[PDB]
Order: structure tokens, then C-alpha cells, then sequence
């Protein structure tokens, strides 16, 4: 009853993962820079949204409500410039509704929580 | 302790969602869509995802049947929940089917059931978990034997899934999901809640009644086929109470003395398995009206039933329930205080009830986009749960017979029932009430 036998063809298509963005310590430094670049309103409450990446995320980041999804879309690229050349799409989970519109604020999108997972675009 | 929560039924039918109250979510610092490592009774661990629910008490945690069984936990128990951010995208995940449900079913159990269920949803998974996948008008179970990150894992579009066939046998500790559950009954939600409030505490916390009266007789009545037996079976299953079915015709078939002995031994056995539930099906068949009975042996058996039921008083934690059509259907002195002192009216399911029953019976069925159960449920006047099940089965049969003109699980899942099939079955409904 060996559990390592045979094979099953791939579930999906090829995923172009490179992770050529330097040692994760550099990623953390750039994430800190981007976080400091986030303008905290000081009035509306603050929430930490953690993000999952294909290779692995866990990128916890505090945020506000007045911002737009464009804010996170830009912050992710700042912390991961390699994503600048690689278009990214963010979707919630259960339902896995794709988050398309960016002009809507986080309050408008009522997404103040960790349903931020990255998929290839 | 904040992590301690009382299990409760889940409205969300998804197999991997745990509903919690928003106050409790924020108090626990749990963000919807995050993984959680539930701790069961016998060191059982279930990895699921938390979701907010306004209609949920803070201590109450709503769960699906599958997760409950995976944790070997029943409603009203206490479970520990904590975030488990340490989840990796496992690559090698080995899942196997269960023989008792895939027998006579051919075609690779992938691209048919496993593939659509997983796809890209990122369903969390733990080693040894059991989950149910619906398709091809059948509910196939699967056991997660191994995962690349031992033991917790989450499927990913880059995860490699191995399904090497060879269905595994069901171990006795595990309780098959084919058994009736609280979600298998629709329409009589009010009566079902009444039954919970009536019988849950004696069975779940017997020590309280032995120390600190309890209801001993519940008379379920209504048109035949309304699922009364279904109700009793479900109740027994969630409360973990021994179930003993005493079919009225079975007793009446036995000759004089043999029938009374059988009834007596059934009660004694049920008593020896306390806590237990005795379902006296078709009670009118055993104890009809005084005018209807015209035989010494029947009056003797009725007297014997009354004497045994009275003897139940010195016994305890044994609940006897029976099925009939109307209280006046059975002879008097059976509704006297004590014996069958409580009554419940299942009645006929309403439009919402019929919709719920149809959904329950069509879970495995693949219906076309044009098929809408609400419109038909509105049309289906005076149908009993048995009638609704038969109607759905007839529509399925119509679709299958139509396709035969042109078993492989792929072919089975390929065909889908259409609204025309439902309309045709409707024309052949033959209502019973």
C-alpha cells in the first residue's frame, strides 16, 4: 500500500515561477519600505491583511478603509518589483470571486481581511 | 477558555466552511478565509476555513456533517479552534475512494469527481480526513491517505494528485455518511426543532435527569411516507442513541405469544442499551381503535404493550416514539398521561419545505441550467417527501432512458436532467395526498 507510486497528470497549466527577486531578507526590506510608504489615516481603524503567493505569501500588512484596491496592487509590486513585469490578479476565496474593479475603495469592496491570494494573469 | 466552542449545525452546505460569529471572530483574531486547526475528542484534527455568520452565537461554532464525522464529534460537544498560518502548498497528495460507495462504478475517479471538487478552490486538507464528493447521481467518499506536507496541506493548481484506484474498506470506527443526518430532512424544520428541544438533553446529558420528569412518549403522526422513520433515525444518529425499529406488521405477523415475546424482548434489549430510542412504526397496526379490534390476541398484545410501557417508569433514559396517521387512529388510554403524553404534527411540507426536500434529493443529480427547483416546488401541490423523492427519481430515469438510445462514470456525469424531464415526470407524479 505504498503512498508514492504511479502518477496523476497535472491538475492545471504550467505556472511560471522564478522567485528571482533576491534573498527573502531583501523582500522583507522592500516590504518594510512599502509599508512605511503607506499613508496611515490615523482616524479610520487599521487592519493587517496577509497575502498568499504561489510560492508562499504570509505578507502581513496593515491597511485602512479609504484606500482602493489599486493601493494593494501597487504595494505588492513595490515589495515585489518582479511582479511589475508579471501581471497579477487577486481573488477572494469561497466563493473564489475574482476581484476585478480597483476604483472601488476597500470599504466599498468591504474586503478588510486576508482573502488576498495571487494568481497568474 | 476562548478557544473552546460548542459545535452546532452549519447552514452553509460547503464541505470546508466553519461559520462563526463576527464578535467571536475578532476576539479570536481569526480572519475569514484563513485556515484553522480544529481539535477533536480522540486527538482528531480537522483543518478547515473560518467564515463569518451573523446568525451564530459567540460560543457556537457551525460545522458540516463531514467535518463533524472527521472529528468524531457530535452536536453540542466542545472543540478547540486556533489559527494555523503554517500551511504549505503540498505537491504530492494521495487520496483514495471508499469501496462501499464506488462498487459497480467504473471510469477513473478523476476528471469526474476529484477534479471538479478540487479544481483551483485551494481546499485545505489534513491526513486521514474523509470527504464526500457528489456527482453522477452518486455520493463518492474519499480518504486523504497522504499529503506532501505532513499532515496539514492545501491543494494548489501546482499540487500533484494521485488517485491509484483500489478502494479502501470502511473502518468500523468511522460512521458512513450514507446514514441519515439532520440535513437529510427538509420542510419540517419547526417540528424538527421541537424534537431537538424535546429529546436532546435526556440523551446528551442523562446525568442531569437522573439527578434532577423527562418526556417518555412522543407520538409522531401524519400522512404515511412523511419520513417519520427518517426523523427518528436522524435524531438517533446525531445524539448517538441506540436505535431499535419495531415494525408493527412484523409483530402482527408473528403468531400469538410469539409476537408479545418479540415485543417484550425488543423493549428489554433497548433498555439494556440505554440511552436508546425505540421507534414503533405504524402503531395503528399494533393497537387500532377499540371498534376496529375484533380478536382476543390483539387486545392481549395491546394490554402487553401498555404494561411494558408502564414498566418504563422504573427504567430511564429510554425514549419510545411511534408513527401513526391521526391521534384518534389509535385507541384511547394510549395518550393517557405518561404513555405517549406528548404529540407532534409533521404535517405536509410547504412550498419552502418542498423546495428543501427536492434539493436534498437532487444533491447528487446533475440538473441542467434551465432546471429550477423553486418553480416546480411551487407547482408541486400536495406531494409527500416520498412522492417528491419518487418524482426526482422518475425524472432521472427519464434522462437515463433517453441517453441509453445513444457503467462509465464519465458517461453518467455527462448526461444532465433537463426541465423537460422534470415536467414529464410531473405529468406522471401521481400524488398520494
Amino acid at each position: 500500500f505504498k503512498a508514492f507510486t504511479g502518477e496523476g497528470q497535472k491538475l492545471g497549466s504550467t505556472a511560471p515561477q522564478v522567485l528571482s527577486t533576491s534573498s527573502p531578507a531583501q523582500q522583507a526590506e522592500n516590504e518594510a519600505k512599502a509599508s512605511s510608504s503607506i499613508l496611515i489615516d490615523e482616524s479610520e481603524p487599521t487592519t493587517n491583511i496577509q497575502i498568499r503567493l504561489a510560492d508562499g505569501g504570509r505578507l502581513v500588512q496593515k491597511f485602512n478603509h479609504s484606500h482602493r484596491i489599486s493601493d494593494i496592487r501597487l504595494f505588492i509590486v513595490d515589495a515585489r518589483p518582479a511582479m511589475a513585469a508579471t501581471s497579477f490578479i487577486l481573488m477572494t476565496t469561497f466563493p473564489n470571486k475574482e476581484l476585478a474593479d480597483e476604483s472601488q475603495t476597500l470599504k466599498e469592496a468591504n474586503l478588510l481581511n486576508a482573502v488576498i491570494v495571487q494568481r497568474l494573469t | 477558555r476562548p478557544n473552546r466552542l460548542i459545535v452546532d449545525e452549519a447552514i452553509n452546505e460547503d464541505n470546508s466552511v466553519v461559520s462563526l460569529s463576527q464578535p467571536k471572530m475578532d476576539e479570536l483574531q481569526l480572519f475569514r478565509g484563513d485556515t484553522v486547526l480544529l481539535k477533536g475528542k480522540k486527538r482528531r484534527e480537522a483543518v478547515c476555513i473560518v467564515l463569518s455568520d451573523d446568525t451564530c452565537s459567540d460560543e457556537k461554532i457551525r460545522m458540516n456533517r463531514v467535518v463533524r464525522n472527521n472529528l468524531r464529534v457530535r452536536l453540542g460537544d466542545v472543540i478547540s479552534i486556533q489559527p494555523c498560518p503554517d500551511v504549505k502548498y503540498g505537491k504530492r497528495i494521495h487520496v483514495l475512494p471508499i469501496d462501499d460507495t464506488v462498487e459497480g462504478i467504473t471510469g477513473n475517479l478523476f476528471e469526474v469527481y476529484l477534479k471538479p471538487y478540487f479544481l483551483e478552490a485551494y481546499r485545505p486538507i489534513r491526513k486521514g480526513d474523509i470527504f464526500l464528493v457528489r456527482g453522477g447521481m452518486r455520493a463518492v467518499e474519499f480518504k486523504v491517505v497522504e499529503t506532501d506536507p505532513s499532515p496539514y496541506c492545501i491543494v494548489a493548481p501546482d499540487t500533484v494528485i494521485h488517485c491509484e484506484g483500489e478502494p479502501i474498506k470502511r473502518e468500523d470506527e468511522e460512521e458512513s455518511l450514507n446514514e441519515v443526518g439532520y440535513d437529510d430532512i427538509g420542510g419540517c424544520r419547526k417540528q424538527l426543532a421541537q424534537i431537538k428541544e424535546m429529546v436532546e438533553l435526556p440523551l446528551r446529558h442523562p446525568a442531569l435527569f437522573k439527578a434532577i420528569k423527562p418526556p417518555r412518549g412522543i407520538l409522531l403522526y401524519g400522512p404515511p411516507g412523511t419520513g417519520k422513520t427518517l426523523i427518528a433515525r436522524a435524531v438517533a444518529n446525531e445524539t448517538g442513541a441506540f436505535f431499535f425499529l419495531i415494525n408493527g406488521p412484523e409483530i402482527m405477523s408473528k403468531l400469538a405469544g410469539e409476537s408479545e415475546s418479540n415485543l417484550r424482548k425488543a423493549f428489554e434489549e433497548a433498555e439494556k442499551n440505554a440511552p436508546a430510542i425505540i421507534f414503533i412504526d405504524e402503531l395503528d397496526a399494533i393497537a387500532p381503535k377499540r371498534e376496529k379490534t375484533h380478536g382476543e390476541v390483539e387486545r392481549r398484545i395491546v394490554s402487553q404493550l401498555l404494561t411494558l410501557m408502564d414498566g418504563l417508569k422504573q427504567r430511564a433514559h429510554v425514549i419510545v416514539m411511534a408513527a401513526t396517521n391521526r391521534p384518534n387512529s389509535i385507541d384511547p388510554a394510549l395518550r393517557r398521561f405518561g404513555r405517549f403524553d406528548r404529540e407532534v404534527d409533521i404535517g405536509i411540507p410547504d412550498a419552502t419545505g418542498r423546495l428543501e426536500i427536492l434539493q436534498i434529493h437532487t444533491k447528487n443529480m446533475k440538473l441542467a441550467d434551465d432546471v429550477d427547483l423553486e418553480q416546480v416546488a411551487n407547482e408541486t401541490h400536495g406531494h409527500v417527501g416520498a412522492d417528491l423523492a419518487a418524482l426526482c427519481s422518475e425524472a432521472a430515469l427519464q434522462a437515463i432512458r433517453k441517453k441509453m438510445d445513444l457503467i462509465d462514470a464519465e458517461v453518467m456525469n455527462s448526461l444532465a436532467v433537463t426541465m423537460d424531464d422534470f415536467r414529464w415526470a410531473l405529468s406522471q407524479s401521481n400524488p398520494s395526498a
